[PDB]
């Protein structure tokens, strides 16, 4: 609606050391199909990883996500199901491998006309510079300074995108709340290719 | 009879010393270009007598001409190749512009003697190979397209070594060079 | 086990799975009726024998948007007077003996752009129709198999044809006959590989199938 | 245009000295086609400069399962020093992909997102029918990743 979800996610941390319940009470009612609690569950539940290719860790996450940093990283969510593959989460482009994403992505195509372009169906393009938003949530890079892109997360969203959105699309202090302050979200640098390749081995088959 | 129009290798049968000297003069005296005559001789007989008569060394203009006349005497194919080796380094230097454009005339006399003497100390396989390396070299050097250095070659043989030529008007060196090496005749 | 599949993945040049257009020797009338017209469109290696020094009226016709490499050992074709405007000329000291001819022909194959640069060709989008080496008799005095070897690889690689000249057997007697199936001395290893040999008799040309 | 049409024009293109191409041949049907000579009817070289390209500047790679394609590109973007391609042709990706409604989306989006994120001009032959779901996914991700 009228909200800047990016700042509102920054309102879940004060600093302190537990999530401001006023804000979390709001955010719950703003997402359908239980999205906000599962996003929050995932955040505390130590299935979130952020892998990097290899001066401090917290500093180079800050640099990329909070501000010319071209960093090769990976946002993985390990599944308790254990006979299940990892979950690859791309917030830059708004895509996740999870079954939840791919169901509503599919539904978005069934509601569509098959002569409609996906870009039209799934993305809000704003080219009038006076309507530019400071919201970073569900934002895509349009490859233009004359435009702004936002995915229609009403049409497709999943618990791992919202999750990593809350982590990487809000204040630095929400980032440090889950990483340097506690490890509910793991950040592993990786110095060798064979290990880098081995994260990907079951994402496709 | 003039340098711009010489073929890369030309054979001159039994040259009349009047026409030889009038030919050295007509060219070596050309202006704006420094043309040299390397006269290589097996027997050591340059037409000096008639030459002084035509180009008197006391006349001040003719001093430059003898400056450009290099007499040399080599007895075999082996030394002939070292003359052409020097000749290549002369043309290399003047190609760098390191000037007036060089024009060299190689004039070889009684080559078949220079073959002969080599054909003792060396085998006929080696001899034809030497003759070959040189003449083909001279032909490449003459064919070079840089005009700041040119070279043209002239082989004078007595007309009775050329016997096979006068029909169409053993195999002799002058004959063998006429069919297989030189561009034109007379 | 796909980490091991990835380890053994192998890169191939396109050239393994594609052809290079071949160029074929058409003939001028003067030489034509020594072979079946079906054998005349397969012609990739021709070798002509003649007693002239300058090239015969038939050979000049065998040579004349594309381009033709003439390796001019004699220093005839590349004289300023006679240069045709469809030709690439290599005239050099290194090429008078058969070792330097090969090293060039090897450079043409190994790294053709450096070869053609040594010929004052700076622009390579063109078809090399064929190579012409004139004349072979000067090459060996002291490999003729190696030369044909590399000449075939140039024909597979660039699709060009090959034309070669050599003197009849009279040249090989020597000065004053001092040096004494085919009427020229080119070892049959080389001579075999040639699609069509041609002798020039004095004013007629005839094939040699021996 | 057709695969062998764009392959032909890339070997024989004029030289900026030139393109350095990588051809990714996917699927066994396509491999038989390329290895057993089906190409060379439709792609030749005549130019000196095309001959060099056909040898030194165009690289063919055969991958049999989409799993290895993903792993291969993942290895490609992970090295800093490694061959740098101006053009990447991906042949036969549609054949491999059958084809449930949501399993098709997830695989293509992963595969498509991995290919278009390379420093090259990436192209998929045969071209998928314009209205088809792979063709629509390809346009969408191309706009996203452009
Ligand atoms: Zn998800």
């Amino acid at each position: 609606d009228v909200i800047e979800y990016s700042k509102l996610f920054a309102k879940l941390v004060n600093t302190d050391t537990k999530l401001d319940d006023t804000i979390a009470s709001f955010l719950y009612y703003m997402f359908p199909r239980e999205l906000f609690i599962r996003a929050i569950s995932l955040l505390e539940s130590s299935d979130m990883f952020i892998y990097i290719l290899d001066t401090s860790l917290i500093d180079v996450l800050v640099d990329e996500f909070y501000k010319n940093s071209l960093l090769e990283y990976r946002l993985i969510v390990k599944d308790t199901n254990d006979g299940a593959p990892p979950i690859l989460v791309d917030i830059a482009h708004w895509f996740c491998s999870c079954e939840e994403f791919c169901k509503y992505f599919h539904e978005a195509l069934e509601k569509t006309d098959e002569k409609e372009e996906l870009h039209d169906v799934l993305i809000n393009e704003v080219d009038d510079h006076l309507q530019f938003s400071d919201d970073r949530f569900a934002q895509l890079d349009p490859h233009s300074l004359s435009k702004q892109w936002y995915f229609k997360f009403d049409k497709v969203c999943c618990s791992h995108l919202l999750a990593f959105s809350i982590l990487l699309r809000s204040s630095i202090n929400v980032l440090k709340f889950f990483t340097v302050n506690s490890n509910k979200v793991f950040v592993i640098a990786i110095d060798n290719i064979d290990e880098w390749l081995n994260l990907h081995i079951n994402i496709v088959e | 009879m003039e340098y711009e129009d010489l073929e890369l290798i030309t054979i001159w049968p039994s040259p009349t010393k009047n026409k030889l000297c009038q030919f050295i003069k007509q060219n070596l005296s050309k202006e704006h270009v420094v043309t040299q005559l390397f006269f290589i001789d097996a027997t050591s007989s340059f037409p000096l007598s008639q030459f002084q008569k035509l180009v008197p060394p006391t006349l001040p203009e003719n001093v430059r001409i003898y400056e450009n006349i290099r007499i040399n005497t080599c007895l075999d194919l082996e030394e002939l190749s070292a003359i052409t080796v020097k000749l290549l380094q002369i043309l290399s230097m003047n190609k760098i512009n390191a000037t007036e454009p060089l024009k060299i005339i190689l004039y070889i006399n009684g080559l078949e003697v220079m073959f002969r003497n080599s054909q003792f100390k060396s085998s006929p396989q080696r001899s034809h190979e030497l003759l070959r390396d040189t003449l083909l070299k001279l032909r490449v050097m003459g064919n070079d397209e840089n005009e700041n250095a040119s070279i043209r070659t002239l082989l004078e043989f007595p007309k009775e070594q050329l016997l096979d030529y006068y029909l169409k008007k053993g195999d002799s060196l002058a004959e063998y060079i006429w069919k297989y090496y030189a561009d034109s005749l007379f | 086990g796909s980490m091991e599949v990835l380890k053994n993945i192998r890169i191939y040049p396109l050239s393994n799975f594609i052809t290079s257009t071949k160029n074929y020797i058409n003939l001028p009338n003067e030489l034509r009726n020594l072979i079946s017209e079906e054998q005349e469109s397969k012609l990739g290696f021709l070798h002509i024998i003649e007693s002239d020094f300058k090239p015969s009226v038939a050979l000049q016709k065998l040579v004349n948007d594309e381009k033709i490499l003439i390796i001019d050992i004699v220093s005839i074709w590349s004289q300023q007077k006679q240069r045709q405007h469809g030709a690439i000329y290599m005239n050099s000291l290194s090429c008078i003996n058969i070792t330097g001819l090969i090293v060039f022909l090897e450079l043409l194959y190994d790294s053709p752009m450096d070869a053609l640069r040594r010929c004052q060709v700076d622009n390579f989008n063109f078809q090399l129709r064929g190579i012409v080496i004139d004349n072979l008799s000067f090459l060996n005095f002291e490999k003729f198999e190696k030369l044909f070897k590399i000449l075939r690889k140039l024909r597979e690689f660039l699709g060009c044809w090959i034309i070669t000249k050599s003197f009849p057997t009279d040249f090989y007697n020597g000065i004053e006959n001092t040096l004494v199936l085919y009427p020229t001395k080119l070892p049959d290893s080389y001579m075999k590989g040639m699609d069509l040999i041609i002798y020039r008799e004095v004013p007629q040309y005839r094939r040699i199938a021996a | 245009m057709q695969f062998e049409e764009r392959l032909q024009q890339l070997v024989e293109s004029d030289w900026s000295l030139s393109p350095n191409v990588l051809v990714i041949v996917l699927g066994d049907t396509a491999r038989k086609y390329v290895e057993l000579g089906g190409l060379k009817e439709h792609v030749t070289t005549n130019t000196v400069a095309g001959h060099v390209a056909s040898r030194e500047r165009v690289s063919v790679v055969f991958l049999g399962r989409v799993k290895y394609l993903y792993m291969y590109l993942t290895r490609m973007q992970a090295q800093a020093n490694g061959p740098q391609y101006s053009n990447v042709l991906v042949y036969g990706l549609w054949d491999l992909t059958a084809q449930d409604g949501p399993q098709q989306l997830r695989l293509l989006s992963l595969v498509l997102r991995q290919c278009l994120s390379l420093p090259s001009k990436v192209e998929f032959y045969p071209e998928p029918p314009s209205s088809s779901v792979p063709a629509r996914l390809l346009r969408f991700w191309d706009h996203i990743i452009r």
